[PDB]
């Protein structure tokens, strides 16, 4: 029924996050597919002006279809609106609340032995403030926006002057969208915080926490200090655009800049927030199917505090070329180089784990050992960038877009899955078929490889972020990244495809633990599911 | 003059260097890519021996072992190590880069929603660029045999769509341009990949760069901060010249 959804119960509500985190994912892909398609050659023969003059719905199937480019008037506003809805539906509406909210929620409590979050409906409401959010960015595409058309093409992070001075109240809606988003993070790392602290279980001692829960109190941590300060970078935005502030703008003492030090504040941490929850479900899946403990326990959890506290420090690499003196460069450079050491390091002890283990090489495993090898080829690609030297060329270019996809988007992505292969059976008492997640893994696992590799070569051709077309010469490895993201889509299709079979027809779960011995946290000692009212 | 600074099909490579600060990205990108392509390799050859090795088809008992004091030393210092020597190499290049020397020529540059506008202060000359094909002279953003003849009259062909200006802002070679880059409405950003420059145009915010042209010829850029929906369609071309050729060019906009 409707009941669910009032639910307070986290177990609940962690699978209230992983579906609406999954339907929204399945939206920003498709996204993806669409720019796909029209990067995949050069010219302009989808986003055609011309659809405008239709309606809504008939100019969207208009849309769908390629024209000839004399036939079609480049419509550089939808691109940006796209590019800018998929950033920000990924960044605030899928992938934190899938890991935080969604694993988080579930598993966190299980793993320290407690018997819920202790503000239960304190959590109820953290959903619904992302279900909120997640109306109003999606509504933001249809309302009046920039250059007399709908939606806000202003990228993900909301540049002033130009997202101060976009048409309409799209961008006042996304703003709206961000606050509501923070709020729902706000409040569960507040339950996160308090229930790790206050209800372990007896003998539960902090040294004696699975790598997990450690993961989401530490993700729980950077949510807490980054999230207030983009709430005040958007305030000043939605000030200086109905309040006649003028922070950002220079004709009334403003600078633009300080808007960038004060998101990338946010932003970086953002990115760690992202992937902890996914270090922490690495750490497990790869521990129970080496059947080996996990390597360095201690050294793993100080590396993630770590990262944690110096990725507060390091902002202003994203804004080598925003103009930024000599001294400031060198320093962000130093310190994102330190960062460097204990987030490299970590692959090093995954790979220690392994060794001398018993190696069952099971989907869930497949996804950890596919995360460690995409978490590698994005990682060294940031050693690059954090040369400032080099960032000049690289930077606001598809080598950037590539890093990210393999070491943030990718890494986060097989988290995902990993999780939700090594817990499916555990959170509904069903099984999935392990052909079927093989093979969603290898089409994923190529075709990620394949739309993401080739954006490294673009880079260093230097094709720029955010175009809508691009010169001639950019074309062989542009189409090959989009046959890669037509791959990627339908291993995707797929995976719901095996999702739904699991849920409604998969093979009944009997154990309590259907791995084995070295799965041995506390939720593999419940039933699958856990009885309602658990410990 | 030849077309030197642009992508080429199918490249994987950087634009062809013409400037002494491209070649030392160029460098150390090199050098770095040799130590990444190291660090990609060794990861993934363990993962792939690793699972080999300790198959549960193969290794029956798995280990117990969750410590190994040398190895953690080792393995902590190493990365230590590596990102001294790329600093080491890094730094002097990056002052190299930020530190504006005495300018031979010096041009202002702005950005516009969505062209550029140039301007030589000691020559008290000054002029506008857009995209061959833009709204400016006629176009609407996309290719047409309209489009194609202007770029052709314009010393271009229909492969530099995108890339060819109307305008270009024309230097001397083996001397040093300063230039001064502002944005005048939002911010955009003043990039020629092939001299290993780049520098966001901010409203508000006087920003200089610096290169010396170590050869004749064409080299183009293109708007890199997102600035509305043009941003695909502002693109900048410079022409490198003797510096007798860059004089007649000088007079030809003498006002007398
Ligand atoms: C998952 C989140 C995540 C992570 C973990 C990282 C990791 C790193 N990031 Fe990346 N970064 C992003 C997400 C992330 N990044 C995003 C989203 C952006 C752009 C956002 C936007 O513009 O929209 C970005 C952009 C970005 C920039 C600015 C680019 C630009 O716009 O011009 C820079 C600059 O220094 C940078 C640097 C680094 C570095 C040095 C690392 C290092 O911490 C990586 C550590 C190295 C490895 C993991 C390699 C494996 C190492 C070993 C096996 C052993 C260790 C060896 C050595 C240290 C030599 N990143
Ligand atoms: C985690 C974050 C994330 C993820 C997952 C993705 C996924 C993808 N991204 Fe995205 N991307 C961003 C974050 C992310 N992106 C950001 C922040 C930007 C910058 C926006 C801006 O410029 O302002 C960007 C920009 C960006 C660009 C550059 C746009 C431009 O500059 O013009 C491109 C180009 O192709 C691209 C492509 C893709 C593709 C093909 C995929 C995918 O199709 C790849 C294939 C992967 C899948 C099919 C799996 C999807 C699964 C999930 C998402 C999990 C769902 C949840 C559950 C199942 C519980 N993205
Ligand atoms: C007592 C009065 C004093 C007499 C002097 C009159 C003052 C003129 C107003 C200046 O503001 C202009 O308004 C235009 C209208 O919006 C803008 O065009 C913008 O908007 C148009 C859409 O209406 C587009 O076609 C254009 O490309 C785009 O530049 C234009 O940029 C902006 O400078
Ligand atoms: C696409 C998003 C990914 C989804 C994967 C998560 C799967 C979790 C579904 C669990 O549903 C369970 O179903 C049981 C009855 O079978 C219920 O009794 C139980 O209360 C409920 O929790
Ligand atoms: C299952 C994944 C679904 C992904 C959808 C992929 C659809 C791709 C359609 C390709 O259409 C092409 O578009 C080109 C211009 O772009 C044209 O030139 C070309 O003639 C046309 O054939
Ligand atoms: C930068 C590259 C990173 C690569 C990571 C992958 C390589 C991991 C190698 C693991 O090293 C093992 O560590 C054990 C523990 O230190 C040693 O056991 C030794 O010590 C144990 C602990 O008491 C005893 O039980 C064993 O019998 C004894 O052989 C064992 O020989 C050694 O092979
Ligand atoms: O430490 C810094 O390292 C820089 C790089 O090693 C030095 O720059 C020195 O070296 C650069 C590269 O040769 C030159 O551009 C500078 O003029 C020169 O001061 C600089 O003095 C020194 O404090
Ligand atoms: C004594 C008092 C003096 C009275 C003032 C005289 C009025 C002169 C009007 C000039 O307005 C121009 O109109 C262009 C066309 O409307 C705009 O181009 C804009 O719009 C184009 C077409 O959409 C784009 O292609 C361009 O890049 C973009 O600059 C341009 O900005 C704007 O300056
Ligand atoms: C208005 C056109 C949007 C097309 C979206 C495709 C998914
Ligand atoms: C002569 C036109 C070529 C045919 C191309 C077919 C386009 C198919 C696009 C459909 C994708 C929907 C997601
Ligand atoms: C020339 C290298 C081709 C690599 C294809 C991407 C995987
Ligand atoms: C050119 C047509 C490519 C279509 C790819 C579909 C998968
Ligand atoms: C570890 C991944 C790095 C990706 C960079 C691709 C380098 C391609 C260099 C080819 C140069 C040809 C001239
Ligand atoms: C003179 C070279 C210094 C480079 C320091 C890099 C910091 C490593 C961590
Ligand atoms: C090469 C011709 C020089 C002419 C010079 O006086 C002008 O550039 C300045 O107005
Ligand atoms: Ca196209
Ligand atoms: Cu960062
Ligand atoms: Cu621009
Ligand atoms: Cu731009
Ligand atoms: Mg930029």
């Amino acid at each position: 029924f409707t009941r669910w959804f009032m639910s307070t119960n986290h177990k609940d509500i962690g699978v209230l996050y992983l579906f609406t985190g999954g339907l929204v994912g399945l939206i920003s892909v498709a996204f993806t597919v669409y720019m796909r398609m029209e990067l995949m050659a050069p010219g302009v023969q989808f986003m055609c002006a011309e659809h405008l003059e239709s309606g809504l719905v008939k100019g969207f199937f208009q849309s769908l279809w390629p024209s000839a480019v004399e036939n079609c008037t480049p419509n550089g506003h939808l691109w940006n609106v796209m590019i800018t809805g998929h950033g920000i539906l990924m960044m605030f509406f899928v992938v934190i609340p899938a890991l935080f909210g969604g694993f988080g929620n579930y598993f966190m409590p299980l793993h320290i032995g407690a018997p819920d979050m202790a503000f239960p409906r304190m959590n109820n409401l953290s959903y619904w403030l992302y279900v909120a959010g997640t109306s109003l960015a999606v509504a933001s595409l249809f309302a009046p926006g920039g250059n007399g058309q709908l939606g806000s093409g202003i990228g993900w992070v909301l540049y002033p002057p130009l997202s101060t001075s976009e048409s309409g109240y799209s961008t006042d809606l996304a703003i709206f969208a961000v606050h509501l988003s923070g709020a729902s993070s706000i409040l569960g790392a507040i339950n996160m915080i308090t229930t790790f602290l206050n209800m372990r279980a007896p003998g539960m001692t902090m040294h004696k926490v699975p790598l997990f829960a450690w993961s989401i109190f530490v993700t729980a941590w950077l949510i807490l200090l980054a999230l207030p300060v983009l709430a005040g970078a958007i305030t000043m935005l939605l000030t200086d655009r109905n309040f006649g502030t003028t922070f950002f703008q220079p004709s009334g003492g403003g600078d633009p800049v300080l808007y960038q030090h004060i998101l990338w504040f946010f932003g970086h941490p953002e990115v760690y927030i992202i992937v902890l929850p996914a270090f922490g479900i690495v750490s497990h899946v790869i521990a129970t199917f080496a059947k080996k403990p996990i390597f360095g326990y201690l050294p793993m959890v100080y590396a993630m505090v770590a990262i944690g506290v110096l990725g507060f420090v390091v902002w202003a690499h994203h804004m080598y070329t925003a103009g930024l003196s000599l001294t400031q460069q060198s320093y962000f450079m130093m310190a994102t180089m330190v960062i460097a050491v204990p987030t490299g390091i970590m692959i090093f002890s995954w790979i220690a784990t392994m060794w001398g283990g018993s190696i069952e090489l099971k989907t869930p495993m497949l996804w950890a050992l596919g995360f460690l090898f995409l978490f590698t080829v994005g990682g060294v690609t940031g050693i690059v960038l954090s040369q400032a030297s080099v960032d000049r060329y690289y930077h606001d270019t598809y080598y950037v877009v590539a890093h990210f996809h393999y070491v943030m988007s990718l890494g986060a992505v097989f988290g995902i899955f990993a999780g939700i292969y090594f817990w499916i059976g555990k959170m509904s008492g069903r099984q999935y078929p392990e052909w079927a997640g093989k093979l969603h893994f290898w089409m994923m696992f190529v075709g990620a490889n394949l739309t993401f590799f080739p954006q490294h070569f673009l880079g260093r051709q230097g094709m720029p972020r955010r175009y809508i077309d691009y010169p001639e010469a950019f074309a062989t490895w542009n189409f090959v990244s989009s046959l890669g993201a037509f791959l990627s889509f339908a291993s995707f299709l797929f995976f719901l495809g095996v999702i739904f079979y699991t849920l409604t027809r998969g093979a009944r779960v009997t154990a309590n633990n259907y791995w084995n011995e070295h799965a041995d946290t506390l939720e593999w000692t419940l039933t699958s599911p856990p009885p309602e009212h658990t410990f | 003059l030849e077309i030197i600074g642009r992508p080429q099909p199918g490249g994987t490579g950087f634009q062809p260097s013409a400037s002494p600060v491209a070649t030392q990205i160029h460098w150390l990108d090199g050098f770095i890519l040799v130590i990444i392509a190291a660090i990609t390799i060794f990861v993934t050859l363990l993962i792939l021996y690793a699972v080999w090795r300790f198959h549960e088809k193969r290794n029956k008992v798995p280990a117990r072992f969750t410590h190994n004091s040398p190895l953690e030393i080792a393995w902590t210092i190493v990365p230590i190590v590596i990102l001294v020597a790329i600093g080491a190499f890094s730094l002097p290049v990056l002052f190299n880069q930020q530190e504006i020397p005495e300018a031979d020529v010096t041009v202002k540059v702005t950005g516009y929603q969505w062209y550029w506008g140039y301007e030589y202060p000691d020559e008290e000359i000054s002029f506008e660029s857009y995209m061959i094909g833009s709204p400016a002279t006629g176009g609407d953003n996309r290719m047409s045999p309209e489009v194609e003849q202007q770029l052709i009259e314009a010393g271009y062909s229909r492969d530099e769509f995108l890339l060819a200006t109307d305008t270009a802002m024309v230097v001397p070679v083996n001397k040093t341009v300063v230039v001064q880059v502002t944005g005048a409405d939002v911010i955009h950003s003043w990039t020629v990949p092939a001299f290993g420059v780049k520098q966001d145009a901010v409203p508000g915010r006087l920003a200089q760069l610096w290169f010396r042209a170590e050869r004749e010829g064409i080299f183009f850029g293109q708007c890199s901060e997102l600035c509305g929906i043009s941003h695909a369609y502002m693109p900048i071309t410079v022409k490198v010249v003797s510096e007798e050729a860059y004089a007649a060019w000088l007079e030809q906009h003498h006002h007398h």
